[PDB]
C-alpha cells in the first residue's frame, strides 16, 4: 500500500509536467512576442519611405541657392550621396528584417522542444498507470498470499 | 506628389510656373488662387491659377 | 438507375450515408443529419452533382460557406459574435486601432 | 586501353557524373523532364524577380494573419507598380545585324532624382514574328548615379 | 475529377515500378547500354559482347527485376559455364 | 502555418471548383489565370529543360497540375488537423474534408498489369530504342497523384474504423 | 495613347505596359480585385498606326 | 503481463522521443532559418 | 525629441544665411533631410524597444 | 450628395506635418454625419 502511495506521487508530478508543458504549447507565442514580431517587421517597411526621402531630398538639392553676382552653389553630389545613404539604409533594414525571421525560428524550435518534453511526459503518465497496475495484481497477490 | 499602395508617398515632381504666375499680377505677398480637379473620362488633371 | 450508383462508395455518395463504417462509431441523429446535408451541399457546390440552381448558389449563405456555414463549429461561433459581441472583445488589439 | 572519342564526346557521357551514372538521379531526371509539378515549388524559382524574394522573406515568419499578409501583397504591389510605370528612353543593339544578336533598354522611372533600369532582349529566340516570352530579361536597377 | 481533365498525355499508362515503365530500372539498363555497348571496338578484348557475351543476350522481364537472387551464385554460374565452354 | 482559412482563399485565387462570383452573378471560368483558363491541353512537345519551371512554362498545363495537387494538399491537411483531434464530432469533419478531396480525385484509374510488352531482349530493347525510350517502354502514372489515393483511402480507412490517424485502435 | 514599342521593317513590339497605371481603380477594393478575372483583361492600348 | 505493458509503454516513448528527433535531424535547416542566412548574406555584398 | 529636434533645425535651416551683393545659400532639401533622419532613426527605436 | 471628401490638416510645429482625412458622404444620413464615416489623419511622409 505504501508502494502504491509511491507510485500515485510519481504519477501526479509526471501530471503537472505534462499539463504544464502542454499549457506551453498551445499558447506556443504570447501576446509579447507575437507584439515583438510586429514591431520588428515594421521596421522592414521604411526601405521604401526613407529611400522617396533621399531621393527627394537630392533633387531638391540640386537647384541653385545663392545668386546675385555670385552664382551656383548647388550641390552636384547629392545624388550620389543619396544612393549611398539609401544603400547604407539597405544593409540595415536586411539585418532587422532577417533577425526577425531568426526569433521566428527561435520560438519555432523552442516549440517542438516543448513537442519532445510534452511527449516524453505523457509517455511517463501512461506508463506509471501500467505500473500501478501491476503492483494492484501484486497487492492482491499477497492478500491472496495471507 | 501622390500615395502608393503601402501608403508611402512617391517623391515630388516639380512643374515651372514662373511664366504662369508672372502673367497673374499678384499683389505683393498675396497667395495666388490655385484650381484642382480631377477629369471625368479624360485623365487629366486640371490645374488653373 | 437516372443516379448511376454501382458501388458501395456510390452509395454512400447518393444517400448521404456512410454504410461500410463499422458499428463502434455512434453519433447522434442531429448531427448526423447535418453531416449528410454537408456532404450534400459540398458535392453541389463543386458541381460533383450535375446541375446546381445557379440562383440558390449566388444566396449569401453559399457565399459565406467555406468560410463560416460549411462548419456548425464556425457557424455558432459567428452567430453568438454577433449576438455576444463582448465575449470577442480583446481590449489589447482592435480593428481600426489607432 | 583506348575508348571511342566520338562515343565519349556524346551528350549521354557529358551527363554522366551529374544524371546517368547513378540510376536514381537518371531516374530524378526523367521524371522531372516528364512531371514537373512535383517538383515545383512556390517557395523557391528559377529567375525570381527580386520583389518576390523580397515578398517571399517577408512573409516568411511564425505567424501569419490576413493584415499582416495584405500589407506584404501591397508592398509587393508597389514594387511591381513602380518598375512597370517606367519608360524606355533609349537602347543599343548588340549585334550588327538587327537578325541576330541583343538589344539592350535603358528606363526612368517616375521619379524625380530618376532611376534608371537597364533590361536586354535577345532576337535569336525570336522567331514567327513574335518574341519568345523567355527571351525577354527582367530590369536591373543602375546602382550608379545618372 | 483529375482523369477527366488531366489524363490524355498518354495513350496507355502503367503502373509504378513496373518493368514496362519508361522510369524502371529495365528502361534505365537499356538506354545506358545502347551508349555503353560502343566505347570500345568489336575487336578490341575490352568490348562489352566479348567481356559479358550473357549480358547481350539478358531478358527484360518483371521475373528478372523481382528475384533477389544471391550474386555469388551469378559469378558462379558465368565461370561455371565459360568453364564448361572452354 | 495551419491558417488553413487563410490559405483556402489564397489558393482559391488561383483556381476554385466551387467557382467564382462577380457581381452576385455566378461566372462561367474556372481557372482566374487566363494562360491557365486558355491552356486547355499539352504541346504537341514537351520542352527538353532540367527546370521544372521553365517547362511549366512552355505548358502551363502543367501549372494547373501544381494548383490542383496544392489543393489537394491543404484539404488533406485539414482533415489531418481534424483527426488529430480525437472528440466524436471533430472526426466527422476529418471525414467530410477526406470526402471533399475525394471526389476532387474522383475514380482512381485502373491499369491492367496483362500489357503487349513482350519481355525482349537487352539487344533488341536497345536496337529498339537506338534510333534517333518511348518506342518500347511506356510512360508510368505520376506516383505523387497515386499516393493521394493510397493515403486518402488509408485514411478513410482508419476513419471508418474507429483508429487513430496512426492506426492505434 | 502612351504606348511605347520597338519597330524594325513590319514589325513592332511593345517595350511598357499601361497595366499599372489602370490598375489603381482595381486596387482601390483591394485585394480580391486586383487578383479577379476582368483585371487580367484590362486592354493594352494599340501600338502604332 | 502486467510488466510487459508497463516495458511497451516505455518503448513508445521512447520511440517518439527517437523519431521526433530524427524528424529534427534530415531536415536541419528549414525555409526559414536558411532565409535568414541568405538575407543577412546580402547585406554583406553592399560594400563595393 | 529627437523628431522635434530635426524638424527645428530644417526649418532654421531654410532661411538665408548668405547677404551682400550675393544672396540665398539656404538648403532648400532641409525638410527632406529632417524627414529622412527621422525615418532613420525610426527604424532604430523600433528595433530597441 | 454621394462621394468622399478628402481633407489636408496642418500640425502646429514649424516645419510643419500634413495629415490628410477622409470623409464618406455616403454614410451621412439624417443630418449628421455617422461616426464610422470619418477616417482617422494620415501622417504624409514626402516634404511640403
Amino acid at each position: 500500500d505504501a508502494e502504491k502511495t509511491v507510485l500515485e506521487k510519481s504519477k501526479a508530478g509526471a501530471q503537472s509536467r505534462f499539463d504544464s508543458y502542454g499549457k506551453l504549447y498551445d499558447e506556443n507565442i504570447n501576446a509579447g512576442e507575437n507584439q515583438a514580431m510586429t514591431l520588428r517587421a515594421s521596421a522592414a517597411g521604411l526601405t521604401t519611405a526613407v529611400q522617396a526621402s533621399r531621393l527627394a531630398g537630392a533633387a531638391a538639392d540640386l537647384v541653385p541657392n545663392i545668386f546675385g553676382f555670385a552664382g551656383g552653389g548647388s550641390r552636384w553630389g547629392a545624388i550620389a550621396e543619396a544612393t549611398g545613404y539609401v544603400m547604407e539604409f539597405s544593409a540595415n533594414v536586411m539585418n532587422t528584417e532577417a533577425d526577425k525571421i531568426s526569433q521566428s525560428e527561435t520560438y519555432r524550435r523552442r516549440r517542438q522542444e516543448w513537442e519532445i518534453q510534452r511527449n516524453n511526459a505523457e509517455a511517463e503518465l501512461k506508463q506509471i498507470d501500467a505500473q500501478l497496475k501491476s503492483l494492484a495484481v501484486r497487492r492482491e497477490a499477497a492478500v491472496l498470499q495471507k | 506628389a501622390h500615395i502608393r499602395y503601402d501608403g508611402t508617398w512617391n517623391t515630388p515632381i516639380t512643374f515651372d510656373v514662373n511664366k504662369k504666375i508672372s502673367e497673374l499680377k499678384l499683389e505683393k505677398n498675396r497667395a495666388p488662387g490655385l484650381y484642382c480637379a480631377g477629369y471625368q473620362g479624360e485623365d487629366t488633371l486640371l490645374v488653373m491659377f | 438507375a437516372a443516379a448511376a450508383i454501382k458501388s458501395r462508395d456510390d452509395l454512400y455518395q447518393y444517400l448521404l450515408i456512410d454504410n461500410q463504417v463499422s458499428a463502434a462509431i455512434k453519433t447522434t441523429r442531429i448531427a448526423e443529419a447535418i453531416a449528410s446535408i454537408q456532404l450534400y451541399v459540398n458535392r453541389a457546390l463543386e458541381n460533383v452533382e450535375e446541375n446546381a440552381n445557379s440562383g440558390v448558389i449566388s444566396r449569401q449563405f453559399f457565399i459565406d460557406w467555406d468560410k463560416y456555414n460549411k462548419r456548425y463549429s464556425t457557424w455558432a461561433g459567428v452567430s453568438q459574435l454577433v449576438y455576444y459581441p463582448e465575449n470577442y472583445i480583446d481590449p489589447t488589439m482592435r480593428i481600426g486601432q489607432t | 586501353e583506348n575508348a571511342n572519342s566520338g562515343v565519349i564526346s556524346r551528350q549521354f557521357f557529358i551527363d554522366w557524373d551529374k544524371y546517368n551514372k547513378r540510376y536514381s538521379t537518371w531516374a530524378g531526371v526523367s521524371q522531372l523532364v516528364y512531371y514537373p509539378e512535383n517538383y515545383i515549388d512556390p517557395t523557391m524559382r528559377i529567375g525570381q524577380t527580386k520583389m518576390m524574394d523580397a515578398l517571399l522573406q517577408s512573409v516568411s515568419q511564425s505567424q501569419l494573419n490576413a493584415d499582416t499578409v495584405e500589407d506584404a501583397f501591397m508592398s509587393y504591389l508597389t514594387s511591381f507598380e513602380q518598375v512597370a510605370n517606367l519608360k524606355v528612353i533609349s537602347a543599343y543593339h548588340d549585334n550588327i545585324n538587327n537578325d541576330q544578336g541583343l538589344t539592350y533598354f535603358i528606363g526612368l522611372s517616375e521619379t524625380d532624382a530618376g532611376e534608371y533600369y537597364w533590361r536586354s532582349v535577345d532576337h535569336s529566340k525570336f522567331n514567327d514574328g513574335k518574341f519568345a516570352a523567355n527571351a525577354w530579361s527582367e530590369w536591373h536597377k543602375i546602382d550608379c548615379p545618372i | 475529377g483529375y482523369n477527366n481533365q488531366f489524363s490524355g498525355r498518354a495513350s496507355q499508362y502503367v503502373a509504378p515500378g513496373t518493368v514496362s515503365s519508361m522510369f524502371s530500372p529495365a528502361a534505365y539498363l537499356t538506354e545506358l547500354y545502347r551508349e555503353a555497348r560502343n566505347l570500345h571496338a568489336s575487336d578490341s578484348v575490352y568490348y562489352l559482347d566479348t567481356r559479358r557475351p550473357d549480358l547481350k543476350s539478358m531478358a527484360l522481364s518483371q521475373q528478372n527485376m523481382d528475384i533477389e537472387l544471391s550474386t555469388l551464385s551469378l559469378s558462379n554460374e558465368l565461370l561455371l559455364e565459360s568453364i564448361k565452354t572452354e | 502555418e495551419q491558417n488553413f482559412d487563410e490559405a483556402n482563399r489564397w489558393l482559391k485565387y488561383v483556381w476554385s471548383p466551387s467557382g467564382y462570383i462577380v457581381h452576385g452573378q455566378i461566372q462561367n471560368y474556372q481557372w482566374n489565370v487566363r494562360p491557365l483558363l486558355e491552356d486547355t491541353s499539352w504541346n504537341s512537345d514537351p520542352l527538353d529543360s532540367v527546370d521544372p519551371d521553365a517547362v511549366a512554362q512552355h505548358d502551363p498545363m502543367h501549372y494547373k497540375v501544381s494548383t490542383f495537387m496544392r489543393t489537394l494538399d491543404l484539404l488533406i491537411a485539414r482533415g489531418d488537423h481534424a483527426y488529430r483531434q480525437l472528440e466524436r464530432d471533430t472526426l466527422n469533419e476529418a471525414k467530410m474534408w477526406y470526402m471533399q478531396a475525394l471526389h476532387l480525385l474522383g475514380d482512381k484509374p485502373y491499369l491492367p498489369l496483362s500489357t503487349t510488352w513482350s519481355d525482349p531482349r537487352l539487344d533488341r530493347a536497345a536496337d529498339i530504342t537506338t534510333q534517333n525510350l518511348t518506342d518500347l517502354f511506356l510512360p508510368q502514372i505520376n506516383e505523387v497523384m497515386m499516393n493521394y489515393w493510397q493515403t486518402l483511402a488509408q485514411r478513410v480507412y482508419n476513419l471508418r474504423h474507429n483508429l487513430s490517424i496512426d492506426g492505434q485502435p | 495613347n502612351g504606348a511605347q514599342y520597338m519597330q524594325w521593317q513590319s514589325y513592332r513590339t511593345r517595350l511598357n505596359t499601361l497595366f499599372a497605371r489602370q490598375l489603381v481603380a482595381r486596387a482601390t477594393t483591394g485585394i480580391d480585385t486586383i487578383l479577379s478575372m476582368e483585371t487580367q483583361n484590362i486592354q493594352e492600348p494599340q501600338l502604332g498606326k
